[PDB]
């Protein structure tokens, strides 16, 4: 129905600027406020500012207003911010929402431009098998994974058995590492019966490098 | 400006008990403009509650927001495993704006006996010069973990990296992976590689290891 | 199910915008009330008053501007005061007729205490309300937005 589809990942060298966009469907763009927001760890969500693209209204919050800048082009119905002067305090996940149809809440969201700002290249993740090695009696759970190594540009995504496999899957979080880059894994419990008897894969997508990859998550043989 | 406060901004409610989450206001507000919103951790925030009293498309009818004036509140009457989350108040129709603080519900649960499981480096990572060695912690509770390496009997400190998951919504249980990074030359050193971990549902502490391709 | 603007534009059936250009007070002081009346200005008319009679509620009510920050109000529709920005379905109102009818809107603005001093600048968006029309003869929405802007600074005296 009404989504406000956004960009997943966004790299920005230091010192310049970056421009994401905000896609609404499912009704009439030129009819209802667009209002933009940043999340951090830190102090809770920050309005960015707002925009009605019937006319071009903007206002911005009181501290975001040499960095924000909201434009709509009302022709193929997207939304979009340009950050200027972009420094290392402003790497947080940015959504963009709309307003409710009958009152001023935030009713539909995005999924979240999560940017980062850094001097460092795209790299695409190495990913490994972490094999099940049963646990000598075995007959149980058997977990076996994949981990995802030297990427540097969050977020990479997991799914197993190509969006099948939601059972028992578990994503942790990226860690930084001592080499300026990102890792995590992804390990999924599996009765024992099905190793050896059924096809195990791990997808991992990469957007910010553009590489999908799958790996053959099988019982290691000696 | 008018400010939002969260009170608690931590809680733990029992999977059948009530809880109740303040948004103080810096000066009176209009009831009709705060609004309540959830986030579950790696997700995006979806309405809750509108206008204070009403309920969201969807929301289930255990959320009850009341409160006027200065001190709009909330109230979850059977608190179940999936309200583990972060609840916004926010006050739209001032201009300003507020998104204050944030109160992060932690479901509890009583005890349970990590799943200890342990995966070596393939060929794979072992051609480019790297042996990471990952133990598993599967679920757990409470967040009170301690997972420590031994190669052939001797504590490491430094270079270990723990990620622990964000609860769940089925059973509130946590899972936590350490990541024990070695070089080529370091992994053919020792033939002894260990993992044990301190838990509560641990009588005393599991140790699993394993060898170089044994 | 055309609606007219005084000054003359008119939005066809399906929808659409128009703008519409209100003469504000030339100064509300704070502890009073500020009129915007758009039964005036606003009208609608049934296309086939004969078979068909269509229903006419205010879907939305949003305030841009100065109005935002300063000017926090009521809407009136049809004798019944809603909060504005609004929060709720306004009640439906009854279009059987070829002749134009007004749209019973009135925007209900006070000052806060804020100084303001330049409350609402000239040519700015102060509203955007929305009617929406549903008749009972098939299955039928349609959306019509109005933008209210201000012709006049509506100073707030300071003292």
């Amino acid at each position: 129905e009404v989504q406000l589809q956004q960009p997943g990942a966004e790299l920005v060298r230091p010192g310049a600027s970056v421009k994401m966009s905000c896609k609404a469907s499912g009704y009439t763009f030129t009819i209802y406020n667009l209002h933009w927001v940043k999340q951090t760890p830190r102090q809770g969500l920050e309005w960015i500012g707002t925009i009605y693209p019937g006319d071009g209204d903007t206002s911005y919050n009181q501290k975001f207003k040499g960095k924000a800048t909201l434009t709509v082009d009302k022709s193929s119905s997207t939304a979009y911010m340009q950050l200027s002067n972009l420094t290392s305090e402003d790497s947080a996940v940015y959504f963009c929402a709309r307003e409710g149809d009958y009152g001023p809440w935030f009713a539909y969201w995005g999924q979240g431009t999560l940017v980062t700002v850094s001097a460092a290249s795209t790299k695409g993740p190495s990913v490994f098998p972490l094999a099940p090695s049963s646990k000598s009696t075995s007959g149980g759970t058997a977990a076996l994974g994949c981990l995802v190594k030297d990427y540097f540009p969050e977020p990479v995504t997991v799914s197993w058995n190509s969006g099948a496999l939601t059972s028992g899957v578990h994503t942790f979080p990226a860690v930084l590492q001592s080499s300026g880059l990102y890792s995590l894994s992804s390990v999924v419990t599996v009765p024992s019966s099905s190793l050896g008897t059924q096809t195990y894969i791990c997808n991992v997508n990469h957007k910010p490098s553009n590489t999908k990859v799958d790996k053959k998550v099988e019982p290691k043989s000696c | 400006q008018i400010v939002l406060t969260q009170s608690p901004a931590i809680m733990s409610a029992s999977p059948g008990e009530k809880v109740t989450m303040t948004c103080r206001a810096s000066s009176s507000v209009s009831s009709s403009y705060l609004h309540w919103y959830q986030q579950k951790s790696g997700a995006s925030p979806k309405l809750w509650i509108y206008s204070s009293s009403n309920l969201a498309s969807g929301v289930p009818a255990r959320f009850s927001g009341s409160g006027s004036g200065t001190s709009y509140s909330l109230t979850i009457n059977s608190v179940e495993a999936e309200d583990a989350a972060t609840y916004y108040c926010q006050h739209y129709g001032s201009y300003p704006l507020t998104f204050g603080g944030g109160t992060k519900l932690e479901i509890k649960r009583t005890v349970a006996a990590p799943s200890v499981f342990i995966f070596p480096p393939s060929d794979e990572q072992l051609k480019s010069g790297t042996a990471s060695v990952v133990c598993l912690l599967n679920n757990f509770y409470p967040r009170e973990a301690k997972v420590q390496w031994k190669v052939d009997n001797a504590l490491q400190s430094g270079n270990s990296q723990e990620s622990v998951t964000e609860q769940d919504s089925k059973d509130s249980t946590y899972s936590l992976s350490s990541t024990l990074t070695l070089s080529k030359a370091d992994y053919e050193k020792h033939k002894v590689y260990a993992c044990e971990v301190t838990h509560q549902g641990l009588s005393s502490p599991v140790t699993k290891s394993f060898n170089r391709g044994e | 199910f055309a609606c007219k603007t005084a000054n003359g534009t008119a939005i066809p059936i399906g929808g659409g915008s128009a703008n519409v250009y209100v003469n504000l007070a030339p100064a509300v002081n704070v502890g009073q009330n500020l009129v915007v009346d758009l039964s005036t200005q606003i009208f609608c008319h049934n296309d086939y008053p004969e078979t068909i009679t269509d229903y006419v509620t205010l879907q939305r009510g949003a305030a841009y501007g100065g109005v935002l920050s300063s000017f926090s109000g009521t809407v009136k529709y049809n004798g019944s005061s809603y909060p504005f920005p609004t929060t709720s379905e306004t009640p439906r109102v009854v279009y059987n007729s070829r002749t134009d009818k007004p749209w019973p809107v009135a925007l209900y603005l006070t000052p806060v205490s804020s100084a303001g001093g330049v409350a609402i600048k000239a040519g700015s968006l102060i509203a955007v309300l929305i009617l929406r029309q549903t008749n009972n003869y098939n299955s039928d929405d349609f959306q019509f937005v109005w933008n209210i802007y201000a012709n006049n600074d509506v100073v707030v005296p300071t003292g």
